RNA sequence: ACUCUGGUUCCUCUGCAUUUAACCGUGAAAAUCUUUCGCCUUUUACUAAAGAUUUCCGUGCAAAGGAGCAUACAUUGAGUAAAUUUUUGGAGUCCCCUCGAGAGAGCGGGA
């Protein structure tokens, strides 16, 4: 009964940010701060790696080994087992310039 | 930046969105604080000014030095910043 | 009052040795040196 | 009071009515300050003389126009581990008597 | 079917979890919980109904507790070991609010002050008896006696602190006086615990002669203020400093017993009507909850008794 | 710094600066050796030892089963414990005879 | 506790109308503290006497040679 | 000190005698690496 | 202003090491059940592969207690210590008109 259909990783729980998510969805209502951007490299460029340090920062409980990248974002098994990403991945958070 | 104090910092964080602020003068501006300085300097824009005797303007961008501001009501999501 | 004297006595050794930090709770893990 | 570092961490988010060089009487939650005693009230309300009580917001008060504070209310307000013993139901075993 | 008088899940109820010797066992007054602590030197909270379960567990303590009382506003527990200090921990913070340390012996019985200004009692084999205040380092009074006390209670207006110990005899001193003003006498061997009644006209107090005796301490009597004598417990070559406790009727008085048993007396006739088997050792500790017929019994058997009763 | 630089890209252990310690049942010494290829002129005997011994190490990691979380049963300590057994220190040759 | 009526039998004097359980005795589990259990039989083996182990001892405080437990 | 039995463990370099960690420097970690060379690969491994 | 603790090392106990892409182990054994090839006048012991399960040699961290070697009170968790334009060194007082018994307010006027 329990099919093992499990092909990308899925948090069990929301991980605690730095930021409070009602700041977060408050700011969303205030489009003159927000800005969306788009990441775009050449195959192992710096790309995924990059967004794993703003998710350290942001985080406080995200584990990045010390012999590995995490690639947070990368998160289908296909691509942690391939290593480069292979689909595209959103990430929202709150930073400080 | 150096350490400024924790309302300077929501002041800087109010820029985003619309804040209404007094002058020694009386008038009562509401308008979007385009830039603050830690100098509490404020740049407002979609201004509209009210006076003292309940008379409405509108203006397109006002600059108020900063020493003669009384007060501003912030915005209420700053509270969780 | 002399047989509280040693009373006294007898009660400060009986206390001591019983309590004793030597027989506390959580101890005697003996190692087998 | 405050900068007591032990004493001005209680006395935020006390409920203070702050007096105004113009006269006037705030009323909200302190729960910030600077060095040059700016002040921050969350959920502030102004009273006037003349009573008339009006609604703010978030109000920053440039420190320059404040005459003086005080405290009007309390912040507002809401061991834990064991489990070693266990307790089911039981009966009393009868000793022996001489 | 049978008679039920508690909400008590069943009518007795076996509490298991400690290791050590249970030297001291109390009810918090609001009946929600009760604390029980000894040789292991954990204090266990355990909440008196439903499932009873073990909710807060309290270290810190490092030589064993000799006793351990609530303060009358259920704020914070007092309690006090052979490690020479007082320890008063926040019940909601589950944490030593106070550590008082001016005892140079171990220290063996505390009561706190009922209302006013909260005062911790507290007697040692050092002699001295101690009234220490929250609010200083300092205690407030230090009254010195040849022979250690090992029993104390303060009077229901909290201003006579009564001591008794290996003396046999009662150190009762006044706390504006600071004198002795009366010896109670009867008493042939140290006095093992000492109970104030709940309205404070009596004290009972237990000695290793295997008597209780209750006295009168009220400020005029007109001739000797013992009123009676219990006796049918027993206090075996252990020398357990057996407590003993009042129901809040003041109807009945129980003392802890070598003999196994809990004993329950009324206070009038001296006559037990209450033997309650179940321990396997020395019952050091028995105390009544203050709404509810519940007797909680703790014992060297490392056991905790919870059982309900026909107080009549 | 020239030998630090260096050694950022030696084989593992040699990366590391510190570590923890390993027992010297788990040095393969010549593990790398058979896992990198033949080379190109050693016979036929020794050819087919290489592929044999690749065999038994893709089997091993194959296999696997990560090790179960139990409590450990430390059985010379539970001999040690009991009043029949001593403890003494002992030259090799003299506890081996 | 309220005692059993009637008369008592004369065919099984006075070792077998005891209290028993197993064979012999009652035998159930105890706790001491340890010490102190310690001390008393010290006390029996090199003084010839020991304070009384049994519960509702009485006047029975003491178990040994008498004389010298008073001297 | 490198051919003692367990080398270093009563020293800064390792925690002890348990023997379960170690930190030792460059000076060090080069020069056991020169001597470790007869048994090592040449790689940079992974593409390889 | 408060309770709170000596370093280091070692022993033993207790808890957790299931979200496995993957890994408590940069190393690598054995057994059982079920299933598929090859030896055999018989069974074990076997060949070499899969799946499910165990055993065994190890492992990590945290916490607790104790025991040993050289010895020191600070300090962890809980909290202190600048008069020249934008705040923390007075552009402040007084004297008229208005509403109002009263005392304040009007981008009020003025010395
Ligand atoms: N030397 C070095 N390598 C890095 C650095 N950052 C990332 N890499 C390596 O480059 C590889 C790819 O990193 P990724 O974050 O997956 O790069 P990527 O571009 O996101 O991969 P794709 O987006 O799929 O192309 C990994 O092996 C990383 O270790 C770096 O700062 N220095």
């Amino acid at each position: 009964p329990v099919s093992k259909k499990k092909f990308q990783a899925a948090e069990r729980f929301l991980p605690e940010t730095v930021y409070k998510k009602e700041y977060l969805a408050d700011l969303m209502d205030c489009p003159h701060i927000m800005r969306n951007v788009a990441i775009a490299g050449h195959l192992h460029h710096g790309k995924t790696t990059f967004l794993d340090c703003l998710m350290e920062q942001t985080h406080p409980e995200f584990y990045r080994a010390e012999d590995a990248d995490a690639r947070f974002t990368d998160i289908l098994f296909i691509e942690k087992q391939r290593g480069c990403s292979i689909k595209s991945q959103p990430v929202s958070i709150v930073a400080q310039d | 930046m150096t350490s400024v104090g924790v309302p300077i910092k929501i002041l800087h964080e109010a820029e985003g969105h619309m804040v209404t602020l007094e002058t020694v003068t009386g008038e009562v501006y509401r308008g979007k604080l385009s830039e603050a300085e830690d100098n509490m300097n404020c740049q407002l824009a979609e201004t509209v000014v009210t006076f003292r005797d309940g008379r409405s303007h509108q203006l397109d961008n006002v600059f108020i030095r900063g020493n003669k501001i009384r007060f501003m009501i912030l915005p209420d999501m700053l509270k969780n910043a | 009052d002399s047989i509280l004297e040693e009373k006294s006595r007898k009660w400060k050794q009986l206390q001591g040795k019983r309590y004793s930090e030597k027989k506390k709770f959580g101890m005697s893990d003996t190692q087998k040196e | 009071t405050i900068s007591k570092n032990n004493k001005m961490m209680a006395h935020l988010n006390y409920r203070m009515k702050i007096i105004l060089q113009d006269g006037r009487t705030f009323i909200g939650f302190f729960k910030a300050f600077d060095k040059h005693m700016n002040i921050l009230l969350a959920e502030c309300e102004e009273h006037r003389q003349i009573e008339e009580k009006r609604i703010l917001g978030l109000v920053l008060v440039r420190g320059e126009h404040i005459v003086s504070m005080t405290v009007d209310g309390p912040p507002p307000r809401d061991g834990g581990a064991g489990g070693v013993g266990q307790a089911k139901p039981g009966g009393r075993g009868m000793p022996a008597m001489p | 079917t049978a008679q039920r008088f508690s909400n008590l899940m069943a009518p007795t109820m076996v509490l298991l979890g400690h290791e050590g010797e249970i030297y001291t066992g109390a009810f918090s007054p609001d009946g929600t919980c009760l604390a029980t602590s000894g040789y292991d030197q954990k204090i266990f909270f355990w909440n008196v109904y439903g499932e009873c379960e073990n909710f807060s567990t309290i270290k810190g303590h490092s030589g064993a507790v000799m006793d351990l009382k609530f303060t009358t506003d259920s704020s914070s527990l007092v309690s006090c070991g052979t490690d020479k200090s007082v320890r008063v921990w926040d019940m909601e913070t589950g944490t030593c609010a106070r550590r008082f340390r001016t005892h140079t012996d171990f220290v063996n019985a505390v009561h706190p002050s009922r209302r006013g200004v909260t005062l911790v009692a507290s007697a040692s084999d050092d002699g001295t008896c101690r009234v220490h205040d929250m609010r200083t380092k300092e205690p407030v009074k230090t009254y010195t006696n040849r022979y250690q006390q090992t029993a104390v209670t303060f009077n229901d207006s909290s201003d006579q602190v009564i001591s008794g110990g290996i003396d046999n005899v009662l150190k009762v001193w006044d706390m504006r006086r600071d004198e002795i003003t009366y010896t109670l006498t009867g008493h042939r061997d140290t006095i093992t615990g000492i109970s104030l009644s709940p309205s404070g006209k009596f004290i009972i107090s237990n000695s290793m002669d295997c008597t209780v005796r209750q006295w009168d301490i009220r400020p005029f009597v007109p001739g000797q203020r013992s009123v009676g004598v219990f006796a049918g417990h027993n206090h075996n070559f252990e020398k357990n400093l057996l407590k003993c406790s009042w129901s809040p009727c003041e109807r009945f008085i129980t003392a802890g017993s070598s003999d196994r048993f809990l004993y329950v007396w009324e206070t009038l006739s001296k006559k037990i009507v209450y033997k309650l088997p179940g321990h396997m050792g020395s019952v050091n500790c028995t105390d009544f909850h203050p709404k509810e017929p519940i007797m909680l019994s703790c014992g060297s058997d490392k056991r905790v008794f919870l059982g309900e009763i026909d107080m009549s | 710094t020239a030998n630090g630089l260096a050694l950022l890209w030696a084989p593992r252990p040699f990366n590391l600066r510190s570590g923890r310690t390993r027992r010297a049942v788990d040095v393969p010494l010549v593990k790398s050796w058979y896992r990198e290829h033949c080379p190109a002129g050693m016979p036929v005997k020794v050819r087919v030892s290489y592929q044999k011994l690749l065999k038994v190490f893709v089997l091993n990691a194959l296999k696997h089963r990560p090790p179960k979380p139990q409590k450990r049963r430390y059985l010379f300590r539970s001999f040690k414990a009991t009043k029949f057994f001593q403890t003494t220190t002992l030259d090799w040759v003299e506890a081996g005879l | 506790f309220k005692p059993e009526s009637g008369p008592v039998n004369h065919f099984k004097s006075e070792q077998q109308r005891s209290q028993k359980n197993t064979l012999t005795g009652f035998v159930e589990p105890a706790h001491l503290n340890e010490f102190h259990f310690n001390r008393q039989i010290r006390s029996f083996d090199t003084l010839g006497y020991a304070q009384n182990p049994t519960a509702e001892s009485g006047t029975t405080h003491f178990v040994g040679d008498v004389k010298k437990a008073e001297a | 000190w490198f051919y003692d039995h367990k080398p270093l463990a009563t020293t800064r370099f390792v925690n002890g005698p348990t023997y379960r960690k170690w930190a030792f420097s460059i000076p060090q970690m080069s020069t056991l690496y020169r001597l470790a060379n007869q048994l090592l690969t040449d790689l940079v491994d992974d593409n390889y």
